[PDB]
């Protein structure tokens, strides 16, 4: 293991959630992930055990406010009368799934959104489509890029369904089949991918269902630059996000031989999240480092 | 009907971890209890509410490490 990221660098992540359906999740993200990370790396004592209760209170508040944007269909959008966003609904699932350890979360809200994604937004070939893009395009990170969108978004939604599986197993009968279909799609097109970002996110999605192996795994590993990062020419934030997805993949594969350089690069970026357009980078880097702190020998 | 046993087991797991949270008041115990409760089926909507209320109360008392 490597040294934990110092808790003091994270104090600005405890934020009050405000705004409508999208903005509320933008505010909820940092606080949920900060608490998640600090819990895993056990830094509350040497940082303010009582601050944690305040943070839990803000999470509670985000969760509650987000429910005001839950539409009759179980999907989410910035406003209740705006067409539901496939990405936002999947993102809500992703966040609430990680928060099941922190506050009370309604299974029917979570699985209702999972069920809706499967039943309404998945094509017969496994692809997940977005029919109503979110207003806040800066909050979806590297998925903002137009190339390999079907792959990138399908990997993203599949990741959310996989992280909700434990919670939704018993109540969403179609879940297992949907995960398989989306996997089939990622697998059949993985070798043709050109962007490091997609390689990394589809990589993690395939690794969770043990389908990242053989030539696909070789593609995933050789895409890395200097064996420590997944990057593309564009904003550095997408590279921090991509490398984090890649790290989660590696942890899923238990390839602890390749892990050290990647964690080192991430740590050397001194990226502590927060701010405009930092949602995916903030959530992902810390989910990745927390998983690392929890898994790595 | 193994599905009835799973749900019954989730319920026991929750009850046990919640009782344990009431005993140690740690962040670790809080997480296990909270997750466990969130996993109990709406079938036990009532004891789920009581278990959750029990969690909220331990949180009101305060955690210690």
């Amino acid at each position: 293991g490597s040294r934990s990221t110092d808790a003091e660098r994270l104090k600005h992540l405890i934020v009050t959630p405000s705004g409508a359906g999208e903005q509320n999740m933008i505010g909820m993200t940092p606080t949920v992930i900060a608490v998640h990370y600090l819990d895993e790396t056990e830094q509350w004592e040497k940082f303010g055990l009582e601050k944690r209760q305040g943070a839990l209170e803000l999470i509670k508040k985000g969760y509650t406010q987000q429910l005001a944007f839950r539409q009759p269909s179980s999907a989410f959008a910035a406003f209740v009368k705006r067409a539901p966003s496939t990405w936002l609904t999947a993102y809500v699932v992703k966040v609430f799934s990680l928060a099941v350890n922190l506050i009370a979360i309604d299974s029917q809200v979570l699985c209702g959104a999972v069920k809706w994604l499967i039943l309404e937004k998945q094509k017969p070939d496994g692809v997940f489509q977005e029919d109503a893009p979110v207003i806040h395009q800066e909050m979806i990170g590297g998925l903002r890029n137009n190339n390999e969108k079907d792959m990138a978004l399908t990997a993203f939604v599949l990741i959310s369904l996989q992280e909700a599986k434990d919670i939704c197993e018993e109540q969403v009968n179609s879940l297992p089949g949907s995960i398989t279909k989306a996997g089939d799609f990622l697998e059949a097109n993985y070798m043709n991918l050109q962007r490091s970002y997609t390689v990394a996110i589809a990589g993690y999605a395939l690794a969770q269902m043990g389908r990242l192996k053989g030539p696909l795994l070789n593609k995933f590993l050789t895409t890395a630059k200097d064996k420590n990062r997944w990057e593309d020419p564009g904003k550095q934030l997408y590279n921090v996000e991509a490398t984090s997805y890649a790290l989660l993949a590696l942890l899923q594969l238990k390839d602890f031989d390749f892990v050290p350089p990647v964690v080192r690069w991430l740590n050397e970026q001194r990226y502590y999240g927060g701010g405009y357009g930092s949602t995916q980078a903030t959530f992902m880097v810390f989910q990745a480092l927390a998983q690392y702190q929890k898994d790595a020998p | 009907t193994d599905a009835t046993i799973k749900k019954e087991q989730k319920l026991i797991q929750a009850q046990n971890l919640v009782r344990e949270f009431e005993k140690t008041h740690t962040v670790s115990a809080h997480a296990k209890a909270q997750k466990a409760v969130n996993l109990v089926s709406f079938e036990y909507k009532v004891k789920k509410m009581v278990l959750q209320e029990r969690i909220d109360n331990v949180l009101k008392q305060g955690l210690v490490r």
